[PDB]
């Protein structure tokens, strides 16, 4: 339901709660940017003859 | 370095009398524009230089340059069939079966001839690629004896053998993705190596190659996978990205001189 | 260092000097030089270029190719026995000296990455010296040996060019 | 000259106002000279807003293709990035100020308005262009000015552009590029359409004896803090935002070039979405230049201080 | 870069007045002192401003991001001239 | 492999662990790889443009 | 301190001998003192040296040029210290270690100060930081002290050459940095100049 944030370690009886966040927002925007450049190069070079 | 027909013939001499080493600085350089003014050149020379240059690089086990060399022998414009075009295609399927898990893409500026004529011409190879996608070596093995006479007459024997070892490498490497720790006995049954001793032998070959990051536990009779060459915060990675930028800035500069050249020419 | 130059002068020499089949010592050094780089494909291809005439004429050459058949299998203990099998004075020895030390390093290096744990008897084959000599060495380097079971555990200038480029 | 510039001439304005050349061409002007006073007052007032927008007025004159900005004064008015013609509320305060100003001996007519865009660059928005376009009819002469008071502290360079916009249904020329100071995620679009509608004018100055120097000497001590801008964290939000939007543009480009603009014996003419890659490359430059500029603030520290160690 | 330049030039001038003072108190012309020398001594010692293991990776992490950012921009620029080259070529040497 | 569950089995003692994905490792590797193939296609294009401009294609005569 | 120093010099200069002997024991006890330059340089203290009160300057010396390990070493020859005098020297050892390394690990601090544990040690650095004579923070993760700031006491007039060398290294590299930036700005400019040149040059010929 996501009213508790994290996951469980049942072989030690712990909650590995999540506060393991950092940024992420920069890193995912660079991935979206990075995937369009592959499709764009493929598209442009393929127009030649 | 401008590319012309003496380049093809250099590779031919090396191919017959093995001593691939002198030819390599010519090959390892990529270029734009052929040597012209007064003839002395045609599309067959272009195709044969790249066919052979692929042949040599696969041999060195430089699968990266081979793939690229092989591709240039397919992308060439043609409206007629030739013996080099069949061979170039067939060698391409075998190489892409090593590098990739199925055949690697071809652009849409490929010649018409490679689709229309060459594909029913290369049926056997399409069946190699199909069996490889099932991911079962026993079947791939049986197919190679069925298809054998073709392999010999076309003389891309021995390469066809590599595609079989590369499936076993793929089959080991997919397990890495899935498992942290797996047994050698377990690896051996599933991969169909059929001997844990060989499981240990196969990863150890790959450790030296650097296709795998792993460690062997012979107390437990396990393999432990690592997988951590880069954390991406190394200055080593910064320098590598910085080196890659210098390449791009020069590549763009070639394009500027060539775009400008068309700007001087009057448009149609 | 010295060896790299020695391949360069020899590589030149193969094409330039003969009528197409060069003399037996030149081929031997060259073959031996390819094994030090561990460029085994070109080595193998070297032997396949070699006619039956040189194989009868020269047996030393055929020993150098035998180490190399094993390097292809990558079976260590086998490598060592072949190093001892043949010697040819002057013409093979300085490069041979290097071959023996290049495979031992390759072997220690290989093991250090390859195994988080290894049997001491298998390790003895890799370095190629017996159990007493090996267990004595590992301790100094700082690798752990377990005894009883006998197992061994290995252990601005760029930026301005780029800004200048994007602004233009 | 140096003293000829300081005196104001009522007659030169009376001739100019009758003549009215601007009706012919609104791209007419080309240079600016702004007083040392005008500039310092404009930065301080802008800075007093904080990261919140403020407007002020400028008194000046024109002489040929030069605009001259003699003095400036602040207004306590709210409506910079919302209210179209916010200045109206200000009118009563302006009428006071000009009357007070004439009697001490400053007779120079209003040349234009200044406002500021804090933390998003020097450019005119949808509110700003719409308010300028009324002013170029009614108010003349009237010029827009923009300054950023936070960005400026890092770079050390005064970003001040005095601009004027073109009236409706006027075809722009090929006058594209200008200074690259990044915009936020939703403001990117707004710049994109409006930029060709206006141009910036080049600026000159002059100097003498009470304000400049407290600052000049203070910088001699002060210099350390500008090199600890350290932008990459301060405005971290900018990179993620522009880069996710730049991705949406590349999707637009894949389709635009891919299918092609539908045309039947008609060829594209000036548009702000004409030749998508050619536009797009520049958007990559405004985001890249700021990023490496961030790296250069870091690089200086690392070489200057950290390499000294203890010998 | 102008601010950055001038900033170095201020540090050149700051080093210079402290340095000539310390020498002057040894040499003669200024007398010996404790209060000012103890402080100048202390000023030298602080350098370099961090060396910890903790700083190094976070410093590189930001440098590495701005290294990718720059790489993805130089490709976009190159793509543009490639699309322009390919457009002009097809019209002239082919029929497009 | 086929699905999205980023997890690894420790089949030694039978515990299902515990793969943390890293948004950084996947973007950086991709950007570098993507950069190699972009350059290679550009080189491939120069070679395509080179035979077209000086007008050779494969012919049976 | 500030105020207390201005009183003590005058008082030292005022009297001789038997009172001066007394004054040394008082300066070291008196709080807020983490300097011991000025009193040593006066002529008045100097008379007691080479006699039966020489040991008081010899200790004062040991505080001034030296530290807690230099003290213990000749604990027999020099007269006693009280808790305030010892605690002041112990803080004054940290400044010295800080002169060599910016970050100093616990095992170094621990040895030199001869302290019973980490927590007693960590209490002394917090007390210093409140008086603000040293500024710095504890890292219990890497087991270091990472100092923000520290101030002398340290006359050390033989060793002073080191300070001049570092000041000098700080100098020479500056110019090496300026010729640096000057180069880049001209290189940026050189690129834009050529780029403008080539485009304008190419465009003209289209007209023919």
């Amino acid at each position: 339901d996501n009213t508790i944030h994290g996951r469980i370690d049942q072989v030690n009886q712990l909650l590995e709660l999540d506060h393991q966040k950092r940024g992420g927002a920069r890193y995912t925007a660079l991935d979206k940017w990075t995937n369009q450049l592959n499709s764009l190069n493929q598209a442009v070079v393929s127009k030649l003859a | 370095n401008q590319l012309t027909s003496i380049h093809a013939d250099l590779c031919q001499l090396c191919l017959l009398a093995k001593c691939f080493k002198p030819a390599l600085p010519y090959l390892d350089v990529d270029m734009m524009d052929i040597c012209k003014e007064n003839g002395a050149y045609d599309a067959k020379h272009f195709l044969c230089y790249y066919y052979y240059g692929g042949m040599i690089y696969t041999g060195l086990k430089n699968f990266e340059r081979a793939l690229y060399f092989y591709e240039q022998a397919i992308t060439t414009p043609a409206m007629a069939v030739s013996h080099i075009m069949l061979e170039s295609y067939k060698k391409y399927i075998l190489v892409s079966l090593i590098l990739l898990g199925k055949v690697q893409q071809l652009p849409k500026y490929t010649s018409q001839i490679v689709g229309r004529f060459i594909k029913p011409l290369s049926n056997a190879y399409h069946e190699l690629a199909q069996v490889y996608s099932t991911n079962n070596p026993s079947e791939l093995r049986n197919l190679v004896n069925k298809h054998s006479e073709t392999f010999t007459r076309d003389n891309n024997m021995g390469l066809v053998k590599q595609c079989l070892s590369s499936l076993y490498k793929k089959n080991i490497q997919r397990l890495t993705k899935t498992f942290l720790t797996l047994s050698l006995q377990d690896m051996a049954s599933r991969v169909q190596l059929s001997g844990p001793q060989e499981a240990e032998k196969y990863v150890l070959h790959m450790i030296e190659d650097g296709e795998i990051f792993a460690s062997i536990n012979q107390k437990d009779g396990m393999v432990s996978f690592h997988d951590n060459p880069e954390k991406y915060n190394n200055p080593a990675m910064l320098h590598n990205i910085d080196q890659e930028m210098l390449k791009c800035i020069e590549l763009d500069e070639r394009l500027k001189a060539m775009d400008q050249e068309i700007t001087v020419n009057p448009q149609f | 260092f010295s060896f790299k130059k020695l391949l360069d002068q020899c590589e030149n020499q193969e094409l330039e000097a003969p009528g197409g089949i060069a003399t037996p010592p030149v081929y031997g050094q060259l073959l031996a030089l390819y094994l030090l780089h561990n460029d085994m494909n070109n080595a193998r291809y070297l032997w396949k270029r070699i006619p039956p005439a040189i194989k009868s004429a020269n047996s030393e050459l055929g020993g150098i190719w035998s180490v190399g058949q094993r390097i292809w299998q990558r079976d260590f203990p086998g490598i060592y026995t072949t190093i001892n099998a043949h010697q040819w004075s002057e013409t093979v020895q300085p490069i041979m000296e290097a071959l023996r030390d290049a495979t031992r390093r390759r072997a220690f290096a290989l093991v250090s990455q390859a195994y988080t744990s290894i049997i001491a008897d298998d390790f003895a084959a890799f370095v190629g010296l017996p159990v007493e000599e090996a267990v004595k060495g590992i301790l100094e380097q700082g690798w752990q040996a377990d005894s009883t079971t006998r197992m061994v555990l290995p252990r601005l200038a760029r930026l301005t060019d780029y800004v200048a480029f994007l602004e233009n | 000259s140096i003293d000829e510039i300081y005196k104001y001439d009522k007659k030169q304005q009376q001739e100019i106002l009758a003549a009215k050349p601007w009706t012919k061409d609104h791209h007419y002007f080309k240079y600016c000279k702004i007083s040392a006073l005008a500039l310092l007052k404009m930065v301080m007032h802008a800075r007093s807003g904080g990261n919140l927008e403020v407007m002020g007025l400028m008194l000046g004159k024109v002489d040929g293709e030069t605009m001259i900005i003699m003095d400036s004064f602040a207004l306590p008015v709210e409506g910079t990035e919302t209210r179209v013609n916010a200045q109206a509320a200000a009118y009563e305060y302006m009428a006071a100020y000009i009357e007070n100003a004439k009697q001490v001996g400053r007779l120079e007519n209003a040349i234009g308005w200044y406002h500021s865009h804090p933390g998003y660059g020097c450019w005119l928005s949808g509110i700003d262009v719409s308010t300028q376009m009324l002013n170029q009819q009614f108010q003349e002469p009237f010029v827009a000015v923009v300054i950023d008071p936070t960005r400026t502290i890092s770079a050390g360079k005064v970003n001040l552009g005095a601009f004027r916009t073109y009236p409706k249904g006027y075809k722009p020329p090929d006058e594209g590029p200008s200074e690259y100071q990044t915009i936020p995620l939703n403001k990117i679009e707004d710049f994109g359409v409006h930029c060709k509608q206006y141009y910036a004018l080049e600026v000159s100055y002059f100097k003498s004896s009470l304000d400049r120097k407290l600052l000049e000497l203070l910088w001699n001590k002060y210099w350390v803090n500008t090199l600890s801008s350290s932008s990459l964290l301060t405005n971290a939000d900018y990179t993620t935002g522009q880069v996710f939007d730049l991705s949406e543009k590349l999707e637009q480009s894949e389709a635009q070039l891919g299918r092609g603009s539908f045309m039947l014996g008609l060829e594209t003419h000036d548009r702000k979405s004409e030749d998508k890659l050619a536009k797009a490359t520049r958007d990559s430059c405004k985001t890249t230049i700021e990023a490496i500029h961030g790296l250069m603030s870091q690089v200086i520290k690392d070489k200057l201080f950290n390499q000294i160690n203890i010998s | 870069l102008i601010a950055q330049h001038s900033a170095i030039k201020m540090l050149h001038s700051r080093v210079k007045l402290i340095l000539e003072y310390v020498k002057a108190s040894e040499a003669g012309e200024v007398p010996f002192n404790h209060e000012i020398l103890r402080e100048a001594y202390a000023l030298c010692h602080c350098l370099p401003v961090l060396s910890t293991d903790k700083f190094k990776t976070d410093f590189y992490d930001q440098c590495n991001d701005v290294g990718l950012m720059a790489y993805l921009g130089t490709i976009t620029k190159t793509c543009n001239t490639m699309n322009q080259f390919v457009n002009k070529f097809n019209v002239l040497y082919d029929r497009q | 492999l086929e699905g999205l569950i980023s997890a690894r089995v420790d089949s030694h003692s039978k515990i299902l662990y515990a793969r943390d994905v890293d948004q950084r490792s996947t973007t950086f590797e991709k950007s570098l790889l993507m950069g190699k193939e972009f350059q290679r296609r550009a080189k491939a294009m120069m070679l395509r443009a080179a035979v077209l401009r000086n007008q050779i294609h494969v012919k049976s005569p | 301190s500030s105020n207390l120093l201005e009183q003590f010099i005058l008082l030292a200069k005022g009297t001789s001998g038997s009172a001066l002997t007394a004054l040394i024991s008082q300066v070291l006890e008196a709080p807020g003192v983490y300097v011991f330059g000025e009193l040593l340089e006066l002529a008045n203290v100097q008379e007691l040296a080479e006699g039966a009160n020489a040991a008081y300057l010899q200790l004062l010396n040991l505080f001034a040029y030296g530290t807690y390990p230099d003290y213990i070493a000749n604990k027999e020859s020099l007269p006693e210290l009280s808790t305030a005098q010892q605690n002041k020297l112990k803080h004054l050892t940290i400044v010295s270690l800080a002169s060599r390394m910016k970050c100093i690990p616990y095992s170094v601090l621990l040895k030199d100060l001869e302290m019973r544990n980490l927590r007693e040690l960590e209490d002394l650095i917090i007390e210093a930081v409140y008086t603000d004579i040293i500024q710095g923070k504890l890292d219990q993760r890497n087991q270091l002290l990472e100092v923000d700031f520290c101030i002398g006491r340290d006359i050390r007039k033989k060793d002073i050459n080191n300070i001049v060398k570092t000041l000098h290294e700080w100098c020479d590299g500056c110019e090496a940095v300026l010729l640096g930036i000057e180069q880049q700005v001209l290189r940026a400019n050189q690129y834009k100049e050529n780029h403008n040149r080539t485009q304008q040059q190419v465009e003209a010929e289209v007209t023919n």
